[PDB]
């Protein structure tokens, strides 16, 4: 058992066309009834005389697999290594992905969701501007800590809290490659849920929408022990990536502009751009 | 404990992939699968329907 | 447009000239504004390449006594547009009648000098346009309106595919939310 | 049910949703031309699909003082896409064609029409004893105008309806292939009429191989309704089409 | 003897009585466009022999001081008998050519021609950064002059010669399927030339397949003769042409 | 099935010279006639007496596969980490391989191509001149975008559209190896080519030459967070490497010098150099 | 799924490979074909000439 062979998938490529030739009987294809709900299955071969052509195109990019296999932004922040207020010295973000406009219109096109996550981190440094510059520092490490809900939270920089014991942490330091951690699939319902048409409390009152199902917890981080003499502001860049992706029940994607990171508001938007005529086609 | 496949490439090619951790969640992304049927949002209709008969 | 929902609404009316178009339009899905907004523009504005054949389905919403005959044609890439309907006539076509199946359907072929199609069509790999036509012009008895409407309904057949990921251009913010 | 028809030649399409069967010459299926019986000896060239395909020629309008009409073929499609073309650059031609006459109207509305195919329909001058050009009788797609009191002007054809300008009574046009259109049961004619002539092949542009000829019968009627007239169309289709004498064009 | 070709294309020949072999493209014969690697979906349109014969393309007069011409394919048979018709109703098209180049003299006459077919022969304005309409390189079956100075008038390709209006060294054109017209040892220049492009078919009006070049490496020559000019004529006759995507005339 | 053993390819040696002694026959190889279009296939044993001698000499290097299958630099551009200028503060580049003279004269050798493309990223940072200059910052960031045609284009550096969802993206790091990826073959024909003699609108009109095919999109580059107290100046330079590379109808070398990014214009030049005389050998 | 093939050195050995991603562009290139015909530039004519015997 030194080599499985794993058998090959077959490619799957898309339906061919098949000679046609003239004809006339009673069987009407084109015709039917949209009525029913049902989209008609006609093929150019039914229309007019067509030649024989193979297809070796394929639709393996279309797949919700590739659709959503790649690595997006959904936070950004920044916090300084010294300042006189403790608040802006470390970031605390509650997870989710209403904040970032793209990645959310992606998402939103299906009800439901199942997958792993696959999250990297980006880290930058830069000197903030001032009279006096001249120091000597070296290299800054940072700490990265998940809080699932319910835990301690940190209130200051230097709080016991840091010591995470169970809480999952990395520490990194600049000048390497980005880190990086897979997340399983950890939910409490059988599916991510992208929306939600109904209230918190029993007699329909309280939150209302998706804000209610989202309890995934906290981010942390902070400079390890870094405090120069002058301030220095880092930004730290979150992105998803899910991997073994299922999708149920589509919906029509998005038209109007996104408004609030917590709810579904909206204004109203024109269906389209216009034109000068119905007959106008320069 | 290797894997063998054939790589996405016309008409005109293996690669090797091992798994070194314990938990499934670790995998690459399995972006092969190519299978498909849009029967279920197309015809939803309790009687089968033929292109070439009448609707109704 | 005043009211949003006549967009979806095609005139027609019971006397008119004896060849006169009901409508017109370039055959760019994921780039002109008829086809920008719908279910298929949407996925492909998703991606920049696509190819394969498209399906227009007409449904009649008149009333059950009125009848009526249309053409309707495609006209592969050239240097003009049809302007009348002799002119439509020779590209491909359908003559559309009438009866108690309300809808017809119009099967576009994938005709390309090349294997696939930008999505930002430009010159270069136009795609040709699409009209509609009187044939014998629609007649009512007593006592029913004297105006009609038709709907379009537009996807893709099965041989349809895209290509090259790429990011929507119709979603923005200025601001963080 | 048989009332639905559909028909495909080339790449055009006509669908029918109520019609009666398809009347079909003397029994007879176009066909091409058989080694044992050409005359001709260089190659043919059959360009089917780029000239057998429907071609609708211009439409009409039915008053309730309309006496009838008739076209000539082939000249009727003598300006019509590559079949004019072909037409033109060839000396010799031959091929069957299939009739579409489309008129359709309310149940309320009563007539009926009759659609028939002459072939050789020879017609006499208005003026016995007098030549007549050849407009007075076909000028491309345009059709003609019968007359229900008899013709006097001495430049065009005897268009007394009744002698069908051919000196036979108009009644006993049924032998030849025809149809009726009645508008309680009925929208279209179809007819397919295979080639008829003394020859193998002849030229279109100065035999006409057959007449078309759309009579009322019954005289349109209606009563309180918006609509004043009923158009008629009429879609012609080359069916096994063959051309042979290469020459320039005329 | 190998010196006597003869060629039969539709309803035309083609007999030289003193000629070299024939070139054959990149050694591929021309053909029709197979089930697997066609695009489009609609049936195709044939017509050969109609289309596939011989076309001659006007004359040009060979001086003493002749520098070249060139002719851009298919666009020099716009307007060529039923070939043009289809180009002009279709929006694809596809068809390899026959290229025959007569040019005959007596045994006293000396002189050399290169006759060539360039792919996608692109060629650059006469002043950098300027454009120019679709009329200095390209006006029917009319031949246009290379010239032997730089080119100056901005309305114009530049024509210098001895850069072919390529910016490539003329004597290197040798690498595109070629034959040499010696008035030595041979009257004329034969070229089957295939299909060549990126896609299966592209529209016929919008692009130039290639492009036929004649450079006369070798001044003509003469002493003490009545006859002041050898003229020289130029042949072509698609093969295997089929056309696709029926549309109005354009 | 732990080896698989590819066969060899079988060196393929050029071909030997056979020993040819005296002759005196009607067969005349080196009488030929050139106007046939035909080259001639003498070979020196045909000419004058010759020993046999094994040639082990091979064309290995000469294959179209090792003559492209080098990396070559296709464009510069510089981008400051803080100025006035938005403009100024990150490249906007449409992709095409006519900016840099000796790689587009390499391609230029073929009409058509068709080939899986090697990228690789190299960046380099260097401090403004000024009177001030004593500051302390941390390792900088970088981010590389490639947007397909018709996606949104940022218009700053702190733009919406840098939250790539579905467009790749790369973050690099100072200090570590040059950023690298590969790129399948993405052009919608069957093969990439270099010329078009072409218009763009069916009557003839509009744009002309191989502009008109040029639809790759476009590469965004910007510092992710830096922003210093005094400018920093950065320099990225793209180098491509085509490999499994297939090739059609050779064509000849260019010879006059390039004037345009995106035309074939020229000025006339000589064909070659002059000497004395015809007869001068020295 | 290791592939084994030798290597360039002339008369006077072996390398192991293995693929590591799932798309075959990401393959390293394949510089060991060295198959070619220069009769499609060189010998384009339809009748085949003997180069003993005459031209013409
Ligand atoms: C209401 N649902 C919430 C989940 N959301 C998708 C989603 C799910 C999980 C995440 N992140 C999970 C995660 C991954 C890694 C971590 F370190 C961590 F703290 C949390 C992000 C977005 C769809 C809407
Ligand atoms: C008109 N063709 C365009 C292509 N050109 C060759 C070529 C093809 C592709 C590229 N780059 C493709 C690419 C590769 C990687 C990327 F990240 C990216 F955005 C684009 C460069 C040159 C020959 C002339």
């Amino acid at each position: 058992g030194d080599v499985e062979e794993a058998i090959e998938r077959a490619v799957v490529h898309v339906a061919d066309t098949m000679r046609s030739g003239p004809s006339n009987s009673a069987s009407v294809p084109a015709l039917t009834a949209v009525e029913t709900g049902h989209t008609s299955q006609v093929t150019p071969s039914d229309t007019m005389q067509t030649r024989h052509v193979k297809n070796y195109h394929s639709r393996s990019e279309s797949t919700v697999e590739n659709f959503l296999g790649r690595s997006a932004c959904v936070y950004m922040e920044e916090y300084k290594t010294t300042d006189n207020d403790v608040n802006k010295k470390f970031v605390a973000w509650p997870i989710n992905t209403k904040q970032m406009v793209q990645m959310r219109r992606k998402l939103e096109m299906f009800t439901y969701l199942r997958f792993d996550m696959e999250v990297t981190f980006v880290i930058t440094s830069r000197q903030d501007p001032g009279t006096t510059l001249a120091q000597d520092m070296p290299v800054l490490t940072h700490q990265i800590m998940y809080v699932p809900p319910g835990g301690p939270i940190p209130a200051k920089v230097d709080d016991y809290a840091w010591q995470t014991s169970t809480n999952p942490s990395i520490f990194w330091t600049e000048g390497n490659a980005p880190a990086r951690m897979s997340i399983p699939f950890i939910s409490i319902g059988n599916a991510y849920s992208n929306f939600y048409d109904g209230w918190s409390n029993f007699d329909q009152r309280g939150s209302y929408g998706y804000n209610t199902l989202n309890n995934l917890g906290h981010i942390y981080v902070r400079h390890v022990s870094g405090s120069s003499p002058h301030p220095i502001t880092s930004t730290i860049r979150v992105y998803f990536k899910p991997k073994h992706t299922r999708a149920w029940v589509p919906r029509p994607p998005r038209l109007c502009q996104y408004k609030k990171a917590f709810s579904v508001d909206f204004t109203p938007t024109p269906i389209t751009d216009t034109r000068k005529d119905i007959n106008t086609v320069t | 404990g290797a894997q063998v496949s054939t790589q996405k490439t016309a008409h005109e090619i293996h690669y090797t992939n091992i798994n070194y951790y314990k938990d499934a969640a670790s995998n690459s992304a399995n972006r092969q699968d190519f299978t498909q049927d849009p029967s279920k949002f197309t015809e939803p209709v309790k009687d089968v329907m033929i292109k070439s008969l009448p609707a109704l | 447009t005043t009211d949003q929902m006549e967009m979806f609404r095609i005139p027609v009316t019971i006397n008119a000239p004896l060849q006169q178009q009901v409508f017109g339009l370039r055959l760019q899905p994921g780039l002109d504004s008829v086809f920008k907004h719908t279910l298929l523009g949407e996925i492909l504005n998703y991606y920049a390449h696509w190819s394969g054949s498209m399906k227009l389905t007409f449904v009649f919403c008149g009333s059950a006594m009125a009848t009526g005959k249309f053409l309707i044609a495609y006209s592969p890439p050239g240097a003009n547009p049809p302007k009348t309907r002799k002119d439509a006539m020779l590209g491909t076509h359908i003559i559309w009648d009438i009866g108690l199946q309300s809808s017809c359907v119009l099967c576009v072929p994938w005709i390309s000098q090349t294997h696939y199609r930008l999505v930002q069509q430009d010159e270069y790999t136009s795609a040709g346009y699409v009209t509609c036509w009187y044939q014998t012009g629609m007649i009512v008895p007593p006592g029913t309106p004297n105006s009609s409407s038709i709907m379009c309904f537009a996807s893709a057949c099965n041989d349809f595919s895209v290509r090259m990921l790429r990011d929507t251009p119709f979603i923005s913010q200025d601001n963080k939310l | 049910s048989d009332r639905v028809r559909s028909i495909t030649l080339g790449n055009s399409t006509i669908t029918t949703q109520e019609c009666a069967n398809v009347v079909v010459g003397y029994g007879r299926w176009p066909t091409y031309l058989r080694d044992d019986e050409a005359t001709a000896e260089d190659q043919p060239t059959q360009p089917d699909v780029a000239t057998c395909r429907f071609y609708t020629l211009d439409s009409i309008k039915w008053e309730k003082g309309s006496v009838g009409w008739w076209w000539k073929f082939p000249e009727a499609l003598s300006d019509m896409g590559l079949f004019g073309q072909n037409m033109q650059y060839h000396y010799l031609g031959r091929a069957g064609y299939t009739i579409h006459v489309q008129c359709n109207a309310s149940k309320f509305h009563q007539g009926c029409l009759l659609v028939v195919c002459v072939p050789e329909a020879e017609m006499g001058g208005a003026v016995v004893g007098q030549a007549f050009s050849a407009t007075a009788m076909a000028n491309g797609d345009k059709a003609y105008e019968f007359t229900s009191a008899t013709q006097s002007d001495q430049t065009k054809v005897q268009t007394a309806i009744h002698n069908a300008g051919m000196g036979v009574g108009v009644g006993n046009l049924t032998i030849y292939p025809h149809q009726w259109i009645n508008l309680r049961t009925n929208n279209s004619a179809t007819i397919v009429m295979p080639y008829i002539n003394s020859v193998p092949m002849d030229n279109m542009f100065r035999h006409y191989n057959f007449t078309l000829m759309v009579i009322p019968f019954v005289k349109l009627d209606y009563a309180d309704t918006a609509s004043t007239y009923v158009p008629i169309t009429v879609t012609v289709a080359p069916m096994c089409a063959e051309y042979n004498g290469l020459r320039l064009a005329q």
